[PDB]
């Protein structure tokens, strides 16, 4: 790893390095090494590094992508009901960077009544932020659900929820971002695309700026757990005691 | 001269009313059962065989 | 990158031979010394 | 009960095959320059690439 | 040990209220719920400040060096 | 999981706990009963002497800081006490007698320029032993203490040169943050061979880093410390103390947690404590009743708004107070740090132990993982350079 | 004056004002979203977030971002002179009331 | 032409210590066992 | 005991930051470094 | 000066050095130093 | 639009701002003082010393929590910073004791003092204008009364609890005539602050500064400041006859009522619906209520620690977000 300097007492690390290292944050540790040679401390990076290690040997599949809460902090805005005017998709486009990245708005989609954003225009936009930037991209993937149409003349993409996803030219054109398309395992996810073709740089650069948006996003939001949303709705209960 | 562990009928800490317990500024709550043999304090445990 | 406490930070040195391009640099990190961060905790000339 | 006993067999079976590494005739073989397999698999290619 | 002087959450100082919290129990023998609304904590995250508040400075103070 | 960690949460030890000298003792300052007591706990008279403090959870994700079970609370409130742990720690010495009739002694304070204080001995009092009530930093001997240098010989039956044979042997504090003397007693043994037991004094705050639990078993490492504008608040404004993330729950299945946190808050506006018991207790649908009285939703699960941006949140959260018992393993006695140091004598390789100042163990299992990168320059190094160096001049021919 | 305050990011912004990056010291959400209300009712303005980049520091970065007409280095210096005004309607109406009560 | 360079791409590189790399991926975390 | 440079007689054992060399004070040359404890 | 003192007496001593360890009107054999007078600096956090 | 954020029982509705210009097509709400300056108005309800209660009508949510996050963070007072001990042999340790001393409330207010340079050596850096010192000297020694055993402990010993009113203020020069007419009092002085056994005295003096809020929380002006919304309910068809008892004690027992001409249900007094969403569960009254939340009527409660009026940390806390914003009108851009 490269270093930075904090004034804290612990060795924080970002959220999607911990896959590897198969780490939980529950009160373990690790031991870092400091090489002190100068042929040593450039070889390291080039053989070592966590750009040249997005993939394992083993198969081939991805194994640093999104933990277990940036994929359900990038759902609940690609769910198709998300809906944000010019303000709103602003702020949450500039949390994404540090006010640095240079964007340009996209047409709405919803235009006569008000202007309205999607929650997929704003998700299109931390792969292509601009005209500047090179990553051009074109995948067909299977979510984690996926129930089928009507399986003979409607195509995969139609669906009965968001689906089989559809990307053409870095703008997502249907599908949710469930763990399917960007986390581990499958070999053909987004965080792989952008790898394969426009080397680790410009992978790890549309990595992170998931994980500084789906940080500041959704405590803005809400999300929580409880009684409420765990207890039968007592028709389970009642059909589950004689069957 | 023999060992003898705290709560026990042979030490002073047997039936004791919180004011004598007071004197010899020891725990009330202390469970007790445990030998002070030269500083750290010790207890033996229950094992079992076949 | 990763995120170093700086009291580990000041304890773990690393050697780094003094050249005409980063010379300019290492007399004013030598000043500082080990108390304030960008400093050093040991020197080894060529004679010694 | 399998902790103890996979890092026994990730480390048995490292120490046998420990160095096996593709010369420049893209040849995988020993240390001992003697050959293995003529290429790594029928086609020489990398697995993970 | 001894109350402490504000809430942990909200900030307001409960420092004067253990001693009329219990008076208000010795004497006129009165609910552990409308004592502590009577006195003027509503919310509950100050209830419980006075309700789980184990007091172990009376129980300490008999060990004192002095006889 | 709950029974390996209960025997290491701090909090309260005995009554006669200011009066005891021992190795290592963990106190809590502020401790509370917890909410939802049980049957087990007053058959034991646990309550009367607690460990651990009951929080107001907030249960959300926040800030990305909260993602594999750690968690968040806010400044405010550790400023005003919440979870300041206090360490004592005894050190001893023992003057002995040697065989030729020779003592120790504890003079001190050897002065210079006017000033019987050297910077070691700021803390050292008059009589030799250091003073009650005022803090040591690194260096600074706390007891002095005097060897003499005929430890073996045998004994001279006359007084000729017996005036200045003391070498010095003293104790200092080490550790890398200033500690109070907390009480210094002296005394004799069994055997007339006087005692000295100084028990050290150090209260600290829970930074990040600083392990708490949940009573159910649920480690967490503390992640953030954010300040109180920025938690959420409620319609009346409370601001919650801890923040720990909803993906534990569907995991774990731990729905205690999600009944404590219903059980706790009616008992809070009833002001009455209740029981959660095994295989029984306090039941559900009788404590609902109590929740919608006052005002609150029927589930507990009242809403809030946001301190960052000021609108509401579009769900709902989960709100009310949980016990969180404070854990040990803090990580202001974990941090480590060695660059150059003691070596051991038959290997004269970087010694092991914390205490034995440290440098890590590069093992095996570790070595096969930088070979299959392929990289050559800092497996030698690494193995030879920073570690076990040395210049060997071997012959040529009959080479040994 | 001070120099260690508002300050743009030349890396980050167009050959001219049009698109402009600042990073403002000591100063919280407190003001980086109230100059966010106030910015936007330009109708100038197509663009104007901030961001904390790290909470162990201390610094702003707020973005704007407006179209052809005027320059964004000259659009909050309206805009923050735009706060100001709006206080003074706040501040003058709260304390006639209270003298009223 | 990018499907001849990602086969040209793909061919293993010599000096790759596919011994190391293979020994690591096997091992890890009526009737028959 | 004497050192290279200055040839002073009083050394000190320097454990501020777990390194446990040994230096004087009047020039700074430190006398033996990578102690050898007896284990 | 304010000098050592006794457990449960609470008397205070001032021992000769390298005489007695012991206390006057009890017999017990345990001696506390008692808190010096010097002004000691704390924050208030 | 129209303002009203929606309650229903699963989910809240545009919670956000949509008041800008650029989200229809006829680009209206532009920023205009004079068609802001109609608007706004401001209600005091019940007003009294150590509470206030007032609403901010027709500003949007942004600005909103920029006065709640300033009244508790920004607005300076005063507390203990540094805690010198004389002899303590009490059971309570020395700073556990001098912690809290620092969280107890003093009720006098800022701008009397400055605020302290530390860049100063540590002798001229304690000036006499912006520090009060302020000390206590308290002894436990036995009561010679014939009472009889196990009774209390306030007439065995004298003084035995130490409370806040035994912090003596103790005015250093150049300010005996200007804090003369208010001398220093902790706002609480009945605080217990520790416990007494005699043989066992407590002597020290605090060296109480000027401090800000956000820095520590003895310095924070407010008990607790925040604020709500007002709620609003609608009912579509006319609830009548048992159902609209049934209808009542779903609510808190203020906020509807029946009317006692015919039996039908309405709204009564107002803004002491806390919600409680219990109308969404019973399914009978799934269509007849459509209860909400409008998103410009803010109910702020500000409380006081005992320093000053809560109607002063409110003009004041609107007072420096301008500076705030003013601070930087006037200085240069750096490139
Ligand atoms: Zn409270
Ligand atoms: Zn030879
Ligand atoms: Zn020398
Ligand atoms: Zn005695």
């Amino acid at each position: 790893h490269y270093a930075k300097i904090r004034p804290w007492r612990t060795f924080r690390l970002n959220e999607c390095v911990c896959t590897p290292y198969n780490a939980d944050f529950d009160g373990d540790e690790m031991n870092l090494h400091v090489p002190q040679t100068e042929e040593a401390r450039a070889e390291a990076i080039n053989l070592m590094g966590v750009k040249n290690n997005l993939l394992t040997p083993k198969s081939g599949e991805p194994i640093i992508a999104a933990t277990q809460d940036f994929i359900t902090g990038s759902y609940l805005i690609s769910h198709k009901d998300s809906f944000y005017d010019r303000a709103t998709l602003t702020q949450l486009l500039s949390m994404m960077s540090d006010g640095i990245e240079h964007f340009d708005i996209p047409p709405p989609a919803i235009m006569k009544p008000y202007y309205l954003w999607t929650g997929k225009q704003v998700f299109s936009l931390l792969i292509k932020p601009n005209h500047n930037s090179p990553v051009v991209i074109n995948l067909d993937a299977k979510n984690k659900v996926f129930v089928p149409p009507k399986s003979k003349s409607l195509p995969n993409e139609m669906s009965q929820n968001d689906g089989f996803v559809i990307i053409r030219g870095s703008q997502i054109l249907s599908g949710v971002m469930d763990k399917s398309v960007l986390g581990d395992g499958k070999k053909h996810s987004v965080f792989y695309t952008i790898l394969r073709d426009y080397g680790p740089q410009e992978a790890a650069n549309a990595m992170n700026r998931m994980a500084k948006l789906c940080a500041r996003f959704l405590g803005n939001r809400g999300f929580s757990i409880g009684i409420n949303d765990v207890t039968p709705a007592d028709d389970l209960k009642q059909k589950k005691e004689e069957l | 001269r023999m060992p003898i562990m705290l709560r026990s009928n042979k030490c002073i800490l047997y039936d004791a009313d919180e004011s004598k317990m007071a004197k010899l500024n020891e725990c009330p709550l202390d469970p007790g059962g445990y030998f002070i043999v030269n500083g750290t304090e010790k207890v033996i445990l229950v094992q079992e065989q076949l | 990158e990763v995120a170093v406490p700086d009291r580990v930070a000041k304890v773990l040195t690393y050697p780094e031979k003094v050249t005409r391009y980063n010379r300019h640099k290492l007399q004013e990190l030598i000043v500082n010394g080990p108390n304030v961060h960008p400093g050093a905790n040991y020197l080894l000339k060529r004679n010694e | 009960v399998k902790t103890a006993e996979t890092g026994y067999m990730s480390r048995r079976l490292m120490k046998s095959l420990e160095d096996l590494s593709c010369q420049y005739d893209n040849t995988v073989r020993t240390s001992a320059n003697g050959i293995v397999q003529f290429t790594y698999g029928g086609d020489g290619l990398d697995p993970l690439e | 040990m001894i109350v402490p002087v504000r809430c942990f959450s909200c900030g307001k100082v409960v420092g004067d209220k253990w001693e009329s919290y219990l008076n208000l129990l010795q004497e006129d023998e009165l609910d552990e719920g409308t004592a502590l609304s009577r006195l003027g904590l509503k919310r509950y995250c100050c209830r419980r400040m006075i309700l789980t508040h184990v007091d172990l400075i009376e129980k300490f103070l008999r060990y004192n060096p002095l006889e | 999981y709950q029974c390996a960690m209960g025997k290491q949460a701090i909090g309260a030890i005995a009554y006669n706990q200011f009066k005891r000298i021992d190795t290592l003792l963990y106190l809590m300052t502020y401790p509370q009963q917890p909410m939802v007591k049980t049957k087990t706990i007053e058959l034991i008279d646990y309550d009367k002497l607690p460990a651990g403090q009951n929080a107001t959870v907030a249960v959300m994700s926040y800030s990305g800081y909260d993602i594999e079970d750690a968690l968040v609370l806010n400044k405010s409130s550790i400023d005003r006490g919440f979870g300041r742990c206090e360490t004592r720690r005894k050190t001893t010495t023992v003057l002995k007698r040697y065989a030729n009739h020779t003592q120790d002694i504890i003079g001190g304070m050897r002065v210079d320029e006017n000033g019987d204080p050297i910077w070691q001995h700021q803390s050292l009092g008059p009589d030799g032993l250091g003073e009650v009530g005022m803090k040591v930093q690194s260096g600074q001997i706390y007891i002095n203490k005097s060897v003499p240098t005929n430890s073996a010989d045998a004994p001279n039956p006359n007084n000729v040169n017996v005036q200045t044979q003391y070498r010095e042997a003293p104790v200092i504090y080490r550790g890398p943050e200033p500690s109070h003397i907390d009480q210094v007693m002296m005394s004799v043994s069994d055997n007339d061979q006087a005692l000295i037991k100084v028990l050290l004094r150090q209260n600290r705050r829970p930074e990040l880093g600083d392990k708490f639990s949940s009573r159910h078993g649920q480690k967490g490492v503390c992640g953030i410390i954010v300040k109180q504008e920025d938690m959420p608040f409620n319609d009346q404004g409370i601001v919650p103390d801890i923040i720990m993330n909803p993906h534990g729950f569907p995991s774990r299945m731990t729905v205690g947690k999600m009944i404590e946190l219903i059980s706790g808050k009616a008992g809070v506006l009833n002001g009455t404590l209740e029981y959660g018991t095994c295989f029984g207790g306090s039941k559900l649908e009788d404590m609902s009743k109590i929740l919608v009285d006052q005002g609150f939703n029927y589930s507990g699960k009242d809403m809030l708004y946001s301190g960052i941006t000021g609108e509401c949140l579009q769900a709902y959260i989960f709100f009310g107070p949980i016990y969180y018992q404070k854990l040990k393993h803090m990580v202001l006695d974990k941090m480590h740090a060695r660059a150059r140091g003691p070596r051991a004598v038959l290997t004269r390789q970087p010694t092991e132990g914390r205490s034995r100042d440290g440098g890590l163990r590069l093992g095996e299992m570790e070595r096969d993982c930088v070979i299959a990168y392929g990289a050559s320059q800092l497996l030698l190094e690494r193995l030879m350079i920073s570690s076990d160096a040395f210049e060997v001049d071997v012959c040529d021919k009959c080479g040994l | 004056p001070d120099r260690e305050k508002i300050k743009l990011l030349t890396q980050a912004t167009s050959e001219d004002g049009t698109s402009a990056s600042f990073q403002i010291v000591e100063e919280d959400h407190t003001l980086g979203n109230a100059l966010r209300y106030v910015i936007m009712k330009n109708p100038d303005v197509e663009f104007c977030g901030y961001s904390i980049p790290h909470p162990s520091e201390n610094l702003l970065n707020i973005r704007i971002q407006t179209y052809g007409e005027t320059t964004a280095v000259d659009a909050l210096q309206k805009g923050l002179k735009d706060l100001m005004d709006l206080c003074d309607v706040v501040e003058s109406k709260f304390t006639e009331k209270i003298k009223s009560m | 032409e990018i499907a001849l360079f990602k086969y040209r791409k793909a061919r293993l590189e010599p000096g790759t210590a596919i011994g190391a790399i293979g020994a690591q991926s096997i091992g890890e975390p009526m009737n028959v066992t | 005991p004497v050192c290279k440079n200055c040839h002073g007689t009083e050394f000190e054992r320097d454990l501020s930051n777990a390194n446990n060399d040994l230096v004087c004070k009047a020039c700074g040359v430190v006398s033996e470094d990578n102690p050898i404890v007896s284990e | 000066t304010l000098k050592y003192i006794c457990a449960e007496c609470s008397s205070k001593l001032s021992l000769s050095r390298t005489d007695a360890v012991r206390c006057k009107d009890c017999g017990h054999r345990i001696l506390l130093k008692a808190r010096t007078k010097r002004l000691v600096q704390f924050e208030a956090r | 639009m129209s303002n009203i954020v929606g309650i229903e029982y699963n989910r809240v509705t545009n919670t956000t701002s949509t008041d800008f210009p650029g989200f229809s097509k006829d680009a209206e709400n532009e920023w205009n003082v004079e068609k802001f300056k109609k608007d706004f108005e401001v209600n005091i309800s019940s007003l009294d010393a150590r509470e206030a209660n007032f609403d901010l009508i027709n500003i949007d949510t942004s600005i909103a929590n920029a006065f709640r996050r300033i009244m508790i963070s920004e607005v300076p007072s005063v507390a203990a910073e540094y805690v010198y001990f004389f002899n303590n042999t009490s059971v309570i340790q020395d700073e556990v004791l001098a912690h809290r001393i620092g969280l107890v409330p003093l009720k006098v207010d800022p701008d009397m003092l400055t605020w302290v340079d530390s860049n100063l050596p540590d002798d001229e850096k304690f000036t006499d204008e912006n520090t009060i010192v302020l000390s206590l000297n308290v002894k436990c020694t036995r009561n010679p009364d014939a009472p009889k055993g196990s009774t209390d402990p306030k007439e065995l010993y004298n003084n035995a609890h130490v409370y806040a009113r035994d912090l003596k203020f103790e005015p250093q020069g150049r300010q005996s005539t200007t804090f003369a007419d208010c001398p220093v009092v902790p706002a609480d002085p009945d605080i217990l602050l520790a416990k007494l056994r005699p043989g066992q005295e407590i002597s020290l003096k605090a060296h109480c500064i000027l401090g800000i809020g956000g820095d520590h929380a003895k310095f924070s002006p407010v008990s607790t400041a925040s604020y709500r919304l007002l709620p609003q309910i609608n009912i579509l068809q006319p609830i009548k006859g048992e159902s609209a008892r049934r209808f009542q004690k779903c609510f808190p027992p203020g906020v509807i009522g029946i009317d006692e001409g015919s039996d039908e249900a309405y709204v009564k007094d107002a803004r002491k619906d806390t919600v409680s969403r219990e109308v969404l569960r019973y399914e009978e009254f799934a269509d007849k209520v459509k209860l909400g939340r409008v998103r410009n009527h803010f109910i702020f409660n500000v409380e006081s620690a005992g320093a000053m009026t809560p109607e002063e940390i409110f003009f004041k806390s609107v007072r420096i977000l301008k500076n705030k914003a003013e601070y930087l009108k006037n200085c240069p851009i750096t490139q």
